[PDB]
């Protein structure tokens, strides 16, 4: 009686079309959620750009900035599980921007001039070297999307 | 589309969204509820360049491309009293020191 | 259609919308009609505004990026941080 | 009432050459030698009496999921992960033809009884069919809409049978490369196993809910079952077992080989040793000698012996 992980793709083998549409700045790292749980890297899109890729019916996709793993939406929302094309038509999954608090943003653009090495060189209150050294990862997001999930239901 | 405007004179700031095709009068009627001045005491510009009542936002140049919510368009404001006018003065705001040495 | 007052350590004023500002829960605190600030200058807080109006405008609307040049970032961090934003 | 038939196999040998997972072992038709496949691209060839190292292949360039013997035991065709079947001499170890084609890994391979024929299957779907004397592809078949897990050819070689992960065993006629039948469970689970029966005229199958199947085919018709064993996850051999009693023999995920009675269904034996999977089995031609290979935690040959 072992729970699998809540956030892996079930393994369909049915195919489903899908159209990644990058309508964020940033360069999109995809990342599916295998049958065990475990993140993989798929090739990168560049901003503004758009392309159809063959996926499967109850996989499960979530979109991350390649290079600062910064979290992106699809389709306002975290998370991005493929159906069935009905009608020959492909889904659309269209990775945006969330609005960032002013704080995580911030962090952002620090973290993009400073090296880690060197965050607790900077005139500012302790707090923000932990802030600062916690980087966005997908580890943390299964977690609080778990979370969240499990709030939910409860 | 919408136009996202920073309304200034002298140390005052006024943060306002408005239409494209807004006339400047519209504009005058948003600020008087805010200062509580009449249009007609309002003088209005673009830089150094004074604003007809009757033209639209857009008209005077004031485009969603370049009036975005986080790189507001500035409008000066200067008062008016029958025949005596005010001069159009805008206060600069602060300068961020120079970039920390761990930046470069 | 509320509006407020922040006033900036150089006594810059800012008139924003009162839902616009409450973004910030510090911001809310000092409320309970004007506000100032002891230590935030006009450069970074008329910034902070800007953002007011970006979260609020693009809270459920494509998205474009909150633009940080680098020699405001941490300053503007600092504030962000203070005024939990 | 008599007590039922049953062997008394037991363990002989343990043949510990390989560093990774054993794939598969086979009996050469002559009855002289085992040959065995590994993830760690080595195929080895032992006595099958005594179980003494022979010889090493080599020459893969990633893991070898299965082999076979030509019919007069000179030949060996190996299929790999690196997308080639290759054919070896046994007596010099050579590579004789690298047979080039699959897209993707090449999991089964066969010769036709008169092995003028390699009979081979892919993660790409398709079932090819080639000429041992030139290694060139003589037909690409259309076979499955998912990776294919076992092809058999029957008594004359005018058949082959395939089974894949699209939850079909479909049976083929060798010359024109047409399907003659297909058959579709309701249950359509992916089909890990298949192989026609000695008379050629039945198919036994493994399912992947922890069932083999005995189909007369032309009837669709499911004579048999056996179960009892686990088998949801890897593609594990089954055997007839004809030199004694009639046995079938399976490998399982429980580390066990399992022997059943052909007829009555029951277990009449399970053999333990293997400490992990045991996804390969095979049957000595003559005598009572079965041959098993486990995975990655174990990585030997056992060699167990009957009355
Ligand atoms: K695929």
């Amino acid at each position: 009686g072992r729970p699998r992980p809540v956030l892996r793709s079930v393994n369909s083998r049915e195919p489903s079309q899908v159209i990644f549409c990058n309508r964020s700045p940033r360069v999109v790292l995809p990342v599916w959620l295998n049958f065990d749980g475990e993140p993989q890297p798929y090739p990168t899109l560049p901003p503004g750009t758009g392309r159809r890729i063959h996926s499967y019916r109850g996989h499960l996709w979530l979109f991350r900035d390649a290079g600062t793993h910064d979290g992106l939406l699809v389709n306002q929302t975290e998370l991005f599980v493929p159906s069935l094309n009905v009608d020959g038509q492909p889904i659309f999954a269209n990775i945006t921007l969330p609005v960032y608090t002013l704080k995580e943003r911030c962090l952002q653009v620090v973290r993009s001039l400073v090296k880690p090495e060197n965050y607790r060189r900077l005139d500012i209150v302790r707090s923000l070297y932990e802030d600062l050294e916690d980087h966005p990862n997908v580890q943390k997001d299964l977690e609080r999307l778990t979370q969240e999930r499990i709030a939910h239901q409860r | 589309m919408d136009v996202f405007l920073m309304i200034r004179r002298h140390k005052t700031t006024i943060f306002t969204d408005a239409k494209e095709s807004s006339t400047v009068f519209e504009l005058k009627r948003i600020v008087e509820g805010i200062l509580k001045r009449p249009p007609d005491e309002q003088r209005l510009y673009k830089d150094d360049q004074l604003l007809d009542d009757g033209k639209t936002l857009g008209e005077c140049g004031f485009t969603s491309q370049t009036a975005r919510p986080q790189a507001p368009a500035t409008v000066g404001l200067a008062f008016r009293a029958d025949d005596t006018f005010e001069a159009l003065c805008i206060e600069p705001f602060s300068s961020p020191p120079e970039l920390p040495d761990v930046m470069k | 259609a509320m509006y407020v007052k922040l006033i900036s350590s150089d006594g810059h004023e800012f008139i924003v919308k009162r839902e616009h500002a409450l973004t910030s829960g510090t911001i809310k605190a000092m409320l309970s009609n004007e506000v100032n600030f002891r230590e935030i200058p006009s450069h970074v807080l008329s910034k902070v505004c800007m953002y007011f109006t970006y979260k609020v405008r693009y809270t459920n609307s494509e998205i474009p990026e909150f633009p940080i040049a680098p020699e405001i970032a941490l300053e503007l961090l600092m504030a962000a941080n203070f005024l939990d934003c | 009432l008599v007590p039922r038939g049953s062997p008394n196999y037991a363990l002989k040998f343990t043949l510990a050459g390989h560093t990774k997972a054993v794939s598969s072992v086979k009996f050469s038709p002559n009855g002289e030698w085992l040959a065995s496949s590994s993830a760690d691209k080595l195929i080895k060839i032992w006595g099958a009496y005594d179980g003494k190292f022979e010889k090493t292949i080599s020459g893969h360039k990633l893991g070898i999921s299965d082999v076979a013997w030509s019919s007069d035991s000179n030949l060996l065709v190996s299929a790999s992960d690196d997308k080639t079947l290759k054919i070896w001499d046994v007596s010099s170890g050579k590579c004789l033809k690298t047979l080039k084609g699959h897209s993707n890994y090449v999991f089964c391979c066969n010769f036709n009884p008169q092995s003028n024929l390699i009979v081979s299957g892919s993660f790409d779907e398709s079932v090819r069919i080639w000429d041992v004397k030139t290694g060139k592809c003589l037909k690409t078949l259309p076979a499955h809409s998912d990776p294919v897990s076992a092809v058999h050819f029957n008594r004359d070689g005018s058949l082959i049978v395939s089974s894949s992960y699209d939850g079909l065993c479909r049976i083929w006629d060798t010359a024109s490369g047409q399907c003659l039948k297909t058959l579709i469970d309701d249950d359509n689970p992916p089909v890990s196993f298949v192989k026609f029966s000695p008379n050629g005229k039945y198919i036994l199958a493994a399912t992947l809910d922890n069932t083999l199947k005995l189909w007369d085919y032309s009837k669709g018709k499911c004579l048999k079952t056996y179960t009892g064993h686990k088998n949801e996850k890897y593609c594990i051999f089954a055997n007839f077992s004809v030199t004694g009693g009639k046995w079938i023999v399976s490998g399982s995920e429980d580390n066990l080989v399992y022997i059943w009675n052909l007829q009555t269904k029951e277990i009449v034996q399970k053999l333990q040793g293997h400490t992990d999977v045991v996804i390969s089995t095979a049957c000595h031609p003559t005598e009572n000698i079965i041959a098993s290979a486990a995975l990655e935690n174990d990585k030997t040959i056992k060699l167990w012996k009957s009355d």
